């Protein structure tokens, strides 16, 4: 649903690069394959963490919170 | 792994690989038996239930 | 006046009378809970049918119908010979009285629990010297009338005049007795709460709003006018139909909702002079007649209520 | 050490299926039984047999 | 009396035992318990 | 006469709703199922 921490086959810590990702691919007009290795993910094993995860808490956020502060 | 079965890493399973939230719920009640007899939802007692 | 017949289990060793029990279902076992002892093991936990010893009684039957392979000579006649059994005679006439009350409880879009009180309402008071010379049709409908009582969902006696055709006098009559005879039977043999008193004028509003469309705001509204209205004399001892239809009409033109009372009484099938006669009492008090919240937020003005 | 053959190495996608051991594994020695034929009830849920 | 929120405006309600499940402010029919104000415990595994 | 009572609403309230909830179409079997909502593709 959100970013996984770390990646499942090696442990590097990938949690901390979801928005640099989009980032480049937004602002600099990058292609997925440039971005994963501006990056520093080398490991197909991390790459396909970030590639492959399908950010669903943006689509859950778009729900009224059941209890308001 | 043989005859169709698996080895998995587990460092994989501890990061959070296939793991899943299971929810199920439970559905109940007030009945009314009738005019006289009725239930309630309450905490009972080991004095009167 | 019968032999005992009853089982009680107490531990042999432990001797403490009354004793602890646990029942380990999952293990099938009745154990003392002190010393740990197993009292009786292999405890138990479509083949039949159900049915509710409250409306019916002890009596079971089974209906004739066709199978895979049937012939229509063997069903027509056992049909015909089952019917004529004199035993079963008296019992059809409630069942034919529960059949006719779930129709009308049917086409009156009414809860579950309402036809139920209402069968149980006429069981009870059904084969008494009292209710012999009254037409089913008063029984019935009295007994419609206790059941929706009895469910907090009460209706009026116009509403269930528009089902079921009795006139007034027979209604209340058998209303009376029905009441006396569930009395009665309550203390040799409970029954009311504070709903069972006739005005109970509150539960009306709700449906009363409804047919006329108003929002849930007026309808709150309306209950808090309607409640607040019993503490005028002049105003209480109205009918209860009129105490809630007017605080409607007070709200109606205090939040400034385009319907008129030539509506208003057409619909809830109240004449509009007296909604305006009522109007008018309904407006000396007008103060204790409204909401302090509404008022001090700002929805509602005393000066939109027009004043004569 | 160096396996002596290689090994085909490559991602693949894989799905967690409805079928889980937690909610099949079940054993009793002693339970409930039928009402009727008073032998070991039907069920993993109700303790049966 | 216990606390219960609205499904649909979020209102918190203290309801007893007498009082219809309902809410007073925008009349709802489903009300959802507060949650327990005493901490829970978690192993981060 | 009533209207009121001429017409039953529950006859076609009734058939529909049994019909439905069960798969039974009458008064063949199977015609009504539970939705699967085990994923998105079921
Ligand atoms: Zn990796
Ligand atoms: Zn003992
Ligand atoms: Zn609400």
């Amino acid at each position: 649903m959100i970013v996984p921490v770390r990646c499942f086959s090696c442990g590097k810590v990938v949690g901390d690069k979801w928005e640099s990702y989009l980032n480049l691919l937004q602002e600099d007009e990058l292609d997925e394959g440039t971005a994963l290795s501006r990056l520093g993910l080398k490991r197909y094993c991390c790459r396909r963490m970030i590639l492959t995860h399908v950010d669903l808490i943006e689509k859950f956020l778009r729900y009224n919170p059941l209890e308001k502060r | 792994n043989q005859e169709d079965s698996m080895i998995m890493n587990q460092s994989s399973i501890d990061r959070g690989l296939f793991r899943s939230l299971f929810f199920r719920s439970y559905m109940d009640q007030e009945k009314k038996y009738g005019m006289s007899i009725t239930e309630t939802f309450e905490k009972p007692q080991r004095t009167n239930t | 006046r019968g032999p005992n017949l009853n089982i009680v289990l107490t531990c042999p060793e432990c001797k403490v009378y009354p004793p602890k029990i646990v029942e380990r279902f999952s293990e099938g076992d009745v154990v003392c809970a002190l010393c740990g002892l197993v009292l009786s093991d292999k405890l138990v936990d479509r083949v039949g049918e159900a049915s509710n010893p409250l409306l019916d009684g002890n009596n079971l039957s089974t209906r004739i119908g066709k199978g895979e392979t049937t012939d229509m000579r063997f069903t027509k006649e056992l049909n015909k010979a089952q019917g004529k059994n004199v035993m079963d005679k008296k019992d059809n006439e409630v069942q034919a009285a529960f059949a006719k009350i779930t129709m009308l409880c049917d086409a009156a879009e009414l809860p579950k629990i309402v036809k139920d009180c209402a069968k149980e309402a006429y069981k009870l008071c059904h084969d008494e010297k009292t209710l012999k010379g009254k037409s089913m049709e008063s029984i019935m409908a009295a007994s419609i009338l206790i059941g929706c009582r009895r469910a907090e969902v009460a209706r009026t006696f116009k509403e269930i005049q528009s089902l079921i055709h009795v006139k007034t006098k027979e209604f209340g009559k058998t209303l009376n007795i029905m009441k006396n005879i569930l009395r009665g039977k309550s203390e040799d043999g409970k029954i009311d709460t504070d709903n069972m008193s006739g005005a109970q004028n509150l539960t009306y509003i709700p449906r009363f709003c409804s047919h006329l469309g108003l929002p849930m705001q007026v309808t709150t509204s309306a209950e808090y006018t309607a409640k607040k209205c019993k503490e005028i004399k002049e105003i209480a001892g109205k009918s209860p139909i009129t105490i809630a239809v007017v605080s409607i009409y007070l709200n109606i033109l205090l939040f400034q909702i385009p319907i008129t009372a030539a509506k208003v009484g057409q619909t809830l099938q109240v004449t509009e002079g007296t909604i305006k006669s009522g109007y008018k009492i309904l407006y000396e008090h007008r103060d204790k007649l409204v909401d302090p919240q509404l008022i001090a937020n700002g929805v509602v003005s005393l000066d939109n209520l027009p004043g004569v | 050490k160096k396996l002596m053959a290689q090994i085909f190495f490559g991602p693949t996608y894989y799905q967690r299926l409805r079928h889980m051991v937690d909610d099949k594994i079940h054993a009793r020695a002693r339970g409930p039984m039928q009402v009727l034929t008073r032998q070991p009830v039907e069920g993993r849920s109700r303790d049966g047999g | 009396t216990l606390k219960y929120i609205c499904a649909e405006c979020s209102s918190k309600l203290s309801l007893s035992r007498t009082d219809a499940v309902r809410c007073k402010d925008c009349g709802h029919r489903i009300l959802l318990k507060a949650r327990t104000k005493r901490l829970v415990q978690f192993e981060a595994r | 006469f009533n209207m009121k009572l001429a017409i039953n609403a529950k006859t076609i309230t009734s058939g529909l709703k049994y019909a439905l909830a069960t798969g039974n179409w009458g008064e063949r079997a199977g015609v009504s199922q539970v939705l699967n909502r085990y994923t998105y593709s079921s």
